[PDB]
């Protein structure tokens, strides 16, 4: 047998074409699945992980932090109108929320 | 017990080389993927039995990342798959 | 800054040259009896099968007498309980359910139940109410399917004496009183370039380039498609295209220099 | 005033693929320049049988197909042969005299000749050799 | 008023016209009106095209203006800003369509 | 211009249905503002529907999937 | 042997069969048990029975004979239970339940 | 062409409940949707079941707890009960 070439890599992926191809077929989205659609769907699974992170890790810079936790997470979900739009009616565990008070409350 | 950790890895230390993340932030991470996985994989069986199709091909997935995400973020989206799917049928 | 719209005159425009059809039914029978005038071995029937006009005629005139694309067109109609089938230029282009011999692109014919009709269109406004010798046209290097195709419609269904296949282009060098030279033949199929040696073709190594006139056509369309973004209120189709080719074209000397200063606004 | 097409590039730009087709519109093939200077300078004097490769072809180059009626499409093409061949070559490109209409006559002054009545293929020809039967003429394709 | 026109559909017929030359034995075969790559495919002439090998002058594919430069979210050659600013705006569905009156789309499968 | 298409009076009977007994004459745009919003969504998803079936024409399941997409369920079509 | 459909051997109106081809068609598993489509038959019976119960007692009262939108949007706004499980839906023709808040009035 | 609908059992059902009573096709239309959507509904909820619990059998169990998640209150005894009929009806023939 010639030697096996992950799909990942044969796409230029880190996120694994193999096992998104397994859920697709194995899990009855439909009869039949193309190669195409576990490819574009890792894809597209990856570039959404790689903004929040980022998002993430620029808000852990911002507090001067090596590490990424959840409260980063959230603050990055939350400040961003995209991905707050995405996850609009989704809960962080430890996440915290975003600082805010009203005008009418601040001192006068 | 199989999770997309690794690949969350992979990622992190490509785009903030330095940068760790923590159990708990993993935890969140990968329920972000299995959810976008979900949803994408769901939107696209219906669109597939709505037009009496019994296939998801790469034209499924693209139609059901424009109808899920937003905006620039649909847009993107759209662009990265397309890239990565000609990057695959060009090998 | 008013001066650049000032003194600009009026402008000089132009309508649409659409290939429409033209209110002429001739049933010539007048060359079946200069025909059957002549001696035998010299009375042949002369189609050229050109992709954009078929053309037929006698060989001891000079213009041909059928010049037809090779469009038909066949109908039922239900308010009228008829079936119809007309055929050549004499489809509009008011109805349209075109198609055509040649396959779009290529001048090779595989769409025998519209050539049948062509040919049959071609006979009978000719005259034929009954056996003359057919010299017909091909392209360069024809597949040999097509040529089975044809021969066996030439025989099989009509009933001919003789038929003999030869290259357009070679026919008209050999009008034009060559000997040995290049013919470059830009067609409406593919661009030809055939080299020939004393009267004889060199088809061992003659070269086609795979544009022509069609391909000018499409390429028109798809630029006055592309230029015209937001949507322009108009029917383009690819023969008003080929209209507007026909004439506003031209092949510039210098490109590089002439193309870079060319929407300069002063001129 | 909307219903109105402008033209200005595509004068120039829809018949210059004949010349440069791998760049305007993608064809990927060579321009007719490069095609000729192919044929008259590395293919011709390379064949056996013939005497002068370029002071025989050179004598005559014409045109003759229905997309050539252009204006200066032959002077275009004398640039380029004239860029190609070796200095001093006689070249003399012309035209043909009635372009669309030639392509018929030239087969109707070959119709009833001899070398037409010896390149025929009758009935009876047909019904024993067979369809693909190639009388083989010098202005058809090879026979097989 | 439409007489007229009812004269000219129905004289300019086939069928009106007894085929008087037409062989009545003969019949049409199904397997017919292929295309060049099933023809091609029957067979295994017509491959005297030749490719090329030179430097080619890369013009701009939004307007015919010569172009040196392309970009990389939609790979268009263009000549200068004001091509750039209707490139990088354009509704969507129509960056694809200047690829494919160019050549070379790659449309997905 | 065809959102003044929905005029100060079909607004007015609007709110009316719902119950609402004054209404300031700022509600009648910013209803309009509302309106438009709520069209493009759902327009946006029913063209995108469209164009995934190769169609041309905007159907009735078109319009019923992109509502129910949106949470906004509609019984009395498809 | 005679034929007996499985709507009727379930003592159902509603049909056994073709609910039993829509779950297997409809991609939703990759196994039907032989229960699933009688069970669900039987359940989507019993609410479409719910609902016309209380449009007929709605069509009744209004002095007519025949369902109209109407009826429908009524008998499913005066039932909490039904309310709650179509809450989010929107019926055409339907109109709303008649209600001025307490403050409004005289 | 070919449409099929729930509008034959809906009217069945009707005859039952209140014989004197028609249905408009409107009303009609609106049945065969809320039919479907259920429909929908309790296959979609007892799908995920199936997977969930990695079995690949939606029986009569993943429908019986479908119904006891997508209905309220009273809905869910009534709904469970006429469904277990059913079944006894059809096992028991
Ligand atoms: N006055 C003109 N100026 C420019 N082009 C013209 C003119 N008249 C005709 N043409 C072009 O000539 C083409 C028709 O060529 P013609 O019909 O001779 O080719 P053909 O012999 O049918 O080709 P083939 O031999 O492949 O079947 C048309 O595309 C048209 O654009």
């Amino acid at each position: 047998r010639a030697k096996a070439k992950t799909r990942s890599s044969r796409a230029g992926l880190q996120f694994p074409v193999g096992r998104v191809h397994r859920l697709l077929r194995k899990g009855n989205y439909a009869e039949r699945v193309g190669a195409g659609a576990p490819v574009y769907l890792a894809a597209v699974l990856e570039y959404l992980t790689a903004e929040i992170l980022e998002l993430a890790g620029n808000a852990a810079r911002d507090n001067k932090k090596t590490r990424i936790i959840p409260r980063h997470l959230q603050l990055a979900i939350r400040n961003d109108e995209e991905l707050n739009k995405l996850l609009g009616k989704v809960t962080i565990a430890q996440g915290g929320v975003l600082p805010n008070i009203q005008a009418v409350l601040l001192p006068k | 017990k199989e999770s997309y950790s690794v690949y969350v890895y992979k990622v992190l230390k490509q785009v903030h080389p330095d940068t760790g993340i923590s159990s708990k932030a993993m935890g969140i991470m990968n329920s972000f993927v299995n959810d976008i996985f979900e949803r994408i994989a769901g939107e696209a069986s219906r669109l597939a039995h709505y037009n009496k199709r019994s296939t998801i091909t790469s034209r499924e997935i693209q139609t059901a990342v424009r109808l899920l995400l937003p905006g620039e973020l649909a847009k993107h989206a759209v662009s990265e798959g397309t890239k990565a799917v000609t990057k695959y049928t060009s090998s | 800054r008013d001066e650049p719209w000032k003194r600009l005159p009026p402008p000089t425009v132009y309508p649409v040259k659409e290939a429409r059809f033209e209110k002429y039914i001739p049933p010539q029978l007048d060359g079946r009896e200069r025909a059957l005038a002549q001696p035998p071995g010299q009375v042949a029937i002369v189609i050229d099968n050109g992709s954009h006009s078929v053309r037929a005629g006698w060989n001891f005139e000079d213009k041909p007498r059928l010049a037809i694309p090779p469009i038909m067109s066949k109908y039922r109609d239900r308010k009228m309980g008829k079936t119809f089938s007309f055929a050549g230029s004499d489809c509009y282009a008011a109805r349209s359910h075109i198609r055509n011999a040649f396959e779009a692109g290529t001048g090779i014919v595989s769409n025998w139940d519209v050539m049948e009709h062509v040919l049959d269109y071609v006979f009978v406004k000719l005259g034929m109410n009954e056996d003359m010798p057919i010299v017909m046209t091909e392209a360069v290097a024809n597949l040999p399917y097509s040529r089975k195709s044809m021969s066996e419609i030439i025989f099989e269904c009509y009933g001919a004496p003789s038929l003999v296949y030869g290259i357009d282009s070679l026919f008209s060098f050999r009008h034009n009183q060559g000997q040995t030279g290049l013919v470059v033949s830009s067609s409406y199929s593919a661009t030809h370039v055939i080299p020939v040696y004393n009267r004889k073709a060199l088809l061992s190594q003659a070269i086609r380039l795979n544009w022509g006139g069609w391909h000018m056509a499409e390429y028109m369309l798809k630029l006055l498609k592309l230029k015209y973004y937001t949507g322009f209120p108009g029917k383009l189709n690819s023969s008003q295209t080929e209209h507007m080719v026909r004439d506003f074209c031209y092949v510039s000397l210098d490109y590089d220099r002439e193309l870079a200063g060319y929407l300069d606004w002063t001129g | 005033e909307t219903h109105r097409v402008h033209l200005n590039v595509e004068r120039i730009r829809v018949p210059e693929v004949l010349f440069q087709p791998a760049a305007i519109a993608g064809v990927d093939q060579a321009g007719l320049v490069e095609i000729a200077g192919d044929i008259l300078c590395q293919r011709l004097p390379s064949l056996p049988g013939i005497q002068d490769a370029p002071d025989a072809f050179l004598r005559d180059v014409f045109l003759t197909g229905g997309n050539t009626l252009f204006q200066n499409f032959d002077e275009r093409l004398r640039q380029g042969l004239m860029a190609l061949l070796p200095v001093g070559a006689p070249l003399r490109v012309r035209r043909a005299q009635d372009a669309i209409l030639d392509a018929w006559r030239g087969a109707a002054g070959w119709a009833c000749t001899e070398e037409a009545k010896a390149a025929w293929i009758t009935r009876e020809e047909y019904l024993e050799k067979g369809g693909e039967y190639i009388k083989e003429h010098d202005l058809g394709n090879a026979f097989a | 008023a439409q007489a007229a026109h009812q004269a000219l559909v129905e004289q300019l017929d086939l069928h009106s016209i007894h085929k008087t030359f037409r062989n009545p034995n003969w019949r049409p075969n199904q397997r017919r009106n292929k295309t060049i790559k099933a023809i091609l495919g029957e067979s295994q002439t017509n491959i005297e095209s030749a490719p090329s090998l030179a430097p080619m002058k890369h013009y701009c594919d939004v307007t015919g203006l010569p172009a040196p430069y392309l970009d990389p979210k939609t790979r268009l050659r263009y000549h200068n800003k004001e091509i750039f600013a209707m490139i990088r705006n354009l509704p969507q569905g129509m960056g694809e369509q200047f690829l494919e009156a160019r050549g070379a789309h790659t449309v997905l499968k | 211009d065809n959102i003044q298409g929905i005029t100060k009076p079909a607004i007015r009977r609007l709110a009316r249905r719902g119950g609402v007994k004054r209404i300031s004459g700022l509600i009648y745009e910013e209803t309009r503002g509302v309106l438009k919003v709520f069209l493009e969504n759902v327009i946006r998803d029913a063209v995108t529907y469209t164009e995934h079936a190769k169609r041309k024409t905007v159907t009735a399941m078109d319009v019923v999937y992109a509502l129910k997409r949106q949470g906004r369920t509609l019984y009395g079509f498809g």
